RNA sequence: GUGGGACUGGUGAUUAGGACUAAGUCGUAACAAGGUAGCCGUACCGGAAGGUGCGGCUGGAUCA
RNA sequence: GUCCGAACCCACUUCAGUUGAAAAUGGAGGGGAUGAGUUGUGGAUAGGGGUGAAAGGCCAAUCAAACACCGUGAUAGCUGG
RNA sequence: CAAGGGUUCCAGGGUCAAGUUUGUCUGCCCUGGGUGAGUCGGGUCCUAAGGCGAGGCCGACAGGCGUAGUCGAUGGGUAACCAGUUGAUAUUCUGGUACCGGCUUGUCACCGCAAGCUGCGGAGGGACGCAGUGAGGUAGCUCAUCCCCGGUGAUGGUUGUCCGGGGCUAAGUGUGUGGACUGUCUGGUAGGUAAAUCCGCUGGGCGUGAAGGUUGAGGCAUGAUGGGGAGCCCAUGGUUGUGGGUGAGUGAGUGAUCCUGUACUGUCGAGAAAAGCUUCGUGAGCGAGGUGGCGGGUCCGCCCGUACCCUAAACCGACACUGGUGGAUAGGUAGAGUAUACCGAGGCGAUCGAGUGAAUCGUGGUGAAGGAACUCGGCAAAAUGCCCCCGUAACUUUGGGAUAAGGGGGACCUGAGCUGUCGUGCACCCGUGCGGUGUGGUGGCGGUGAGGGGCGCAGAGUCCAGGGGGAAACGACUGUUUACCAAAAACACAGGUCCGUGCGAAGUCGUAAGACGAUGUAUACGGACUGACUCCUGCCCGGUGCUGGAA
RNA sequence: GUAGCGAAAUUCCUUGUCGGGUAAGUUCCGACCUGCACGAAUGGAGUAACGAUUUCCCUACUGUCUCCACCAUGAACUCGGUGAAAUUGCAUUACGAGUAAAGAUGCUCGUUACGCGCAGCAGGACGGAAAGACCCCGGGACCUUUACUAUAGUUUGGUAUU
């Protein structure tokens, strides 16, 4: 849930923050951690390729296993329930009946205890991982593969949802988050539930220094820049972009996607729209 | 008041040192210039 | 004596509505099915009465 | 990203300096001072490019396009000789 | 100390130059000399960021990127301390006492498809945030009628506790007090690149309700019959050091920024890597029936740095420049304090002077009466200032506003009782031979003190140390900015909305490969504008743009 | 052009008008609307808290002032040592009224003035320092756009790969 903090300071007025209910350890898994140096937004050439990046709070990152298929049949006890700093959602560590330990996106419901399986015979439970094919019509699942064998693509962050409409011949057609719906292979696995911690949307920073410490550098809006350094810059006094809106680099509004690709896979455009 | 120059050996090394100089071709074609000059001194 | 409050009267540019008076101007909202039945609460809109939505009432009625 | 206040960081006012002690400081006060803090070492981004909590700021003491060399003895209906 | 400098260090000779003056002097000149490490700081070990990069991919050429790798500290790992000595060096030399790795040797014990060694990896471990409180200690400091070594005072007193000084010793080893850690015995096993008897995941039996075991803040013992430590000696040699003469080592108070301690508690923002190390096998070779272990002895232990300056006259600033320069140590009294005042350890008197009541400029000081009449403006200054106690408004987002405002007390003498701690001692549990525990002690030291009293103009008596209240505009706020005329109402900001993006994402750097985005996946990401919060955000799609459509 | 707001960081006229504050208020705070030329995310109107921001007022307080005086100091000043600087056509370099490239130490007519120093003050030498930035003319640079001509990029179709 959240926990909205008290008015004692400016900064911390109308702030927030989970309350971390759901965690069940406080600490990581030692053997599933890699160093996770930070870029500040610098490609390989040691230019600035993404703005607004740097700074913030050092993180480790976990293992997770987006691909699930190669402990089929293995069934998992969900051993904890933890805090993943790199994403959004929390993250189920999973003891497998074999030794094997590994990390899951922590789905909606699912507690320290409760027993995860993955396969195409696998039971229509909540952390379940199986087959397009195998899994009913109508259900809500996360952690979709675009290809099969390929890996969780779709449906990751905290509270994100995929629901499965039809099973039509060699695809299976998906309602993704986006509101998007989408032709997949029916081969692509899937895992059963929705992500958890659904609410963090409703969290208020409340301070310029969380973000600062969330890794988000300060945002400089064109319109109060430079001629030279944007094409809103320039004017006397407060103007528009004195034109219509662009970007940095002078592109203007409008879709993007390249209309020619993997279009023949998309039912309907996600319709964001208003 | 702080200056411009702030002395680093392991810096200057790493940055006009004969290695760094004979690394790329523009640095070997100063280097034979220098040569050709007659410095001394090649390299820091 | 000094200081900070409490309560309260007069007054106040400006401003608000109330009452009464031309036998003023603008419409006709209600009373008959008042010419869109009226009214209650609420909401928004409109020079003004009022208009409309939602739920309710008969202190309305048609037709039985 | 609480309060008062040293170190530390800053640079609001004033006076002095302004052939200075100093090519930007000193005296007196002043802001921050657990934080978006400050600092050491090493590293990365390079000139129509970088970086910029954005002032066209900064990029080796003069940046609305650094410095060095070269084209080069540039050109100048102009000034001087 | 580090960085940086580079012989400036020491001794002797010198006074052309240099030194803002002089100079017999010097960080200057000349000559000679000076830096000693198995343990300190680096390398021989490890990796981070990042660099380079066999092949490779990409690119007309030049080149870009990157795999296997290989470098790269600002981090990890890693065995020594005290004393003494020189004109100049010292965890380096010398003395004393340790430790680590090799080689070799003596002795004891043990192995044998089946020793071991070396490679190779698995696992464990290394291994990690920020904030805060408390407890047990020690360093340090203070005091002393206690112990030592002195003193008996130029001027009234000063032979009793009156005055001055001192009251010390390391690493290592042993011990095991606080504290901390820890069930035990077997079985199975989709995992750990090849394997595993070492790990992980699981099944049973037994199990104190802790008992052992393991560990190790300090203490004690040892190291140490040593080392260090004052004034008395025929004498020394007269700004000197020698041989004897070293004497003491107790107790209490106070108390850390250190130790236990990566402890404990809280917490979201969720806090390197790799090697050494322990163990496990064997995807490799070596290797003999020889090795590997535990106490004892001999020899071997490499390279670079080591002088000197270093909050500066030696570094960065052209200077022997009121500037800048990272880290460690940092005592006493007053004090909350690392502020400030005066002092300690220690170091300095500053690198032109001597005078002289000129105007004037700078820097401080005081002021009658008045008190902003000054002035663009209360600019500057003055006042206020500390602690304790009382008390405190409009308004408010209920947190604030607030140190609001406005008051009282404070130091000195004496001082009843109350307390912290220790104490010889009483009895007692004693597991005693425990390095203990609870009662319990006239007292010492410290803290606190109702009351009473003294003196002065004045008791936060110095230094130090808010003036306050009312109202409007702008920005919500803390922050950021024109290095060197603008710190703001400008930027940022949290919040808001719109647009793009289904992942080889969009976007961005690039010719490309690639990369960032992101080891993220629409509760995400990128762009745009707005800028906490409250109440709101109207009408217009003709123009332009965007989106869709295609007769 | 709605809500709201309005002589406002926007109001030219303008010190608008009225009201408050002062003995006196072009500023200020509250109103009016006659909005030269407010207005709703280039957000409208508010807002506790915050501000080395801007503005007005009260109090305290003072050398800010009436109106300055005095004290001590670092320079100044004298002596010894050391010893620069910018500047410089010249020199035995007065004033007055004139005159002249229209602002004279230097020319005219007059007036005054012994030679040389020391400490001072700043009216002049159109004083020194910087080949005026303002202006114009020539050149350049960067910036903008529905200026021109091109181009990276993005996009269309053909064709090769097929
Ligand atoms: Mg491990
Ligand atoms: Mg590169
Ligand atoms: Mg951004
Ligand atoms: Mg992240
Ligand atoms: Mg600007
Ligand atoms: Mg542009
Ligand atoms: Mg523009
Ligand atoms: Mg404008
Ligand atoms: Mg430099
Ligand atoms: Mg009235
Ligand atoms: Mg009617
Ligand atoms: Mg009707
Ligand atoms: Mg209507
Ligand atoms: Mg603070
Ligand atoms: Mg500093
Ligand atoms: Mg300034
Ligand atoms: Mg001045
Ligand atoms: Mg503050
Ligand atoms: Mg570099
Ligand atoms: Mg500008
Ligand atoms: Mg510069
Ligand atoms: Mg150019
Ligand atoms: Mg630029
Ligand atoms: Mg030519
Ligand atoms: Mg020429
Ligand atoms: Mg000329
Ligand atoms: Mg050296
Ligand atoms: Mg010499
Ligand atoms: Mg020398
Ligand atoms: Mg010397
Ligand atoms: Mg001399
Ligand atoms: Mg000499
Ligand atoms: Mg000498
Ligand atoms: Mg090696
Ligand atoms: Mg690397
Ligand atoms: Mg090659
Ligand atoms: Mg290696
Ligand atoms: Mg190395
Ligand atoms: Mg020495
Ligand atoms: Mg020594
Ligand atoms: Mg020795
Ligand atoms: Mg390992
Ligand atoms: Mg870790
Ligand atoms: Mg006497
Ligand atoms: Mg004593
Ligand atoms: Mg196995
Ligand atoms: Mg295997
Ligand atoms: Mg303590
Ligand atoms: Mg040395
Ligand atoms: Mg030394
Ligand atoms: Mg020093
Ligand atoms: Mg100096
Ligand atoms: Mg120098
Ligand atoms: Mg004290
Ligand atoms: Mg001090
Ligand atoms: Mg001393
Ligand atoms: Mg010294
Ligand atoms: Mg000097
Ligand atoms: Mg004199
Ligand atoms: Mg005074
Ligand atoms: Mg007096
Ligand atoms: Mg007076
Ligand atoms: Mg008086
Ligand atoms: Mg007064
Ligand atoms: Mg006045
Ligand atoms: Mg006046
Ligand atoms: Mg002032
Ligand atoms: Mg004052
Ligand atoms: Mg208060
Ligand atoms: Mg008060
Ligand atoms: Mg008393
Ligand atoms: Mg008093
Ligand atoms: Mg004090
Ligand atoms: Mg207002
Ligand atoms: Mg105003
Ligand atoms: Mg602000
Ligand atoms: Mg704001
Ligand atoms: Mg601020
Ligand atoms: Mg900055
Ligand atoms: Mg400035
Ligand atoms: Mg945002
Ligand atoms: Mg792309
Ligand atoms: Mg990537
Ligand atoms: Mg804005
Ligand atoms: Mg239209
Ligand atoms: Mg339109
Ligand atoms: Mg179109
Ligand atoms: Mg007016
Ligand atoms: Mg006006
Ligand atoms: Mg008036
Ligand atoms: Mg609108
Ligand atoms: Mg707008
Ligand atoms: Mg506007
Ligand atoms: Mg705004
Ligand atoms: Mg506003
Ligand atoms: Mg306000
Ligand atoms: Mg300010
Ligand atoms: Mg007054
Ligand atoms: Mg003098
Ligand atoms: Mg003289
Ligand atoms: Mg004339
Ligand atoms: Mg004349
Ligand atoms: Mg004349
Ligand atoms: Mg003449
Ligand atoms: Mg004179
Ligand atoms: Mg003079
Ligand atoms: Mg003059
Ligand atoms: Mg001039
Ligand atoms: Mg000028
Ligand atoms: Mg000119
Ligand atoms: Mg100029
Ligand atoms: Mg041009
Ligand atoms: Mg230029
Ligand atoms: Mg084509
Ligand atoms: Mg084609």
């Amino acid at each position: 849930g959240i926990r909205k903090y008290k008015p004692t300071t400016p900064g911390r007025r109308g702030s927030s923050v989970s309350d971390f209910v759901e965690l069940t350890r406080s600490t990581p898994e030692k053997s599933l951690l890699v160093a996770k140096p930070k870029t500040g937004g610098r490609n390989n050439t040691g230019r600035i390729t993404t703005r607004h990046i740097g700074g913030g709070h050092k993180q480790a990152y976990r293992i997770i296993d987006f691909k699930r298929y190669d402990k089929d049949g293995v069934p998992a006890k969900v051993a904890h329930i933890e805090y993943d700093p790199n994403r959004t959602a929390r993250i189920a560590l999973l003891h497998y009946a074999d030794g094997e330990k590994r990390y899951i996106i922590a789905p909606d419901g699912v507690g320290q205890g409760t027993v995860v399986v993955s396969g195409p015979e696998a039971d229509i439970k909540p952390g379940n991982n199986l087959p397009l094919r195998n899994i009913p019509v109508g259900t809500t699942v996360h952690a979709v593969e675009l290809r099969p064998g390929g890996g969780a693509k779709m449906g990751r962050s905290a509270g994100a949802s995929v629901q499965l409409v039809a099973r039509e011949g060699k695809y299976a057609t998906v309602r993704l988050p986006s509101g998007e719906m989408r032709m997949v292979d029916i081969r692509c696995r899937a895992t059963i539930g929705e992500v958890g911690n659904a609410e963090q949307i409703n969290i208020n920073w409340g301070k310029a220094g969380r973000n600062r410490w969330k890794g988000i550098r300060p945002t400089v809006r064109g319109v109060v820049m430079n001629p030279i350094d944007h094409p809103h810059g320039g004017g006397e006094g407060r103007t528009s972009g004195g034109r219509h809106p662009v970007s940095p680099w002078g592109k203007p509004e409008g879709r993007t996607r390249n209309k020619k690709k993997a279009s023949s896979r998309l039912i309907v455009r996600r319709r964001k729209s208003g | 008041m702080k200056r411009t120059f702030q002395p680093s050996n392991r810096r200057r090394a790493r940055n006009h040192g004969f290695r760094s100089r004979m690394s790329t071709r523009a640095g070997r074609s100063i280097l034979a210039a220098r040569r050709r000059k007659g410095r001394v001194n090649l390299s820091a």
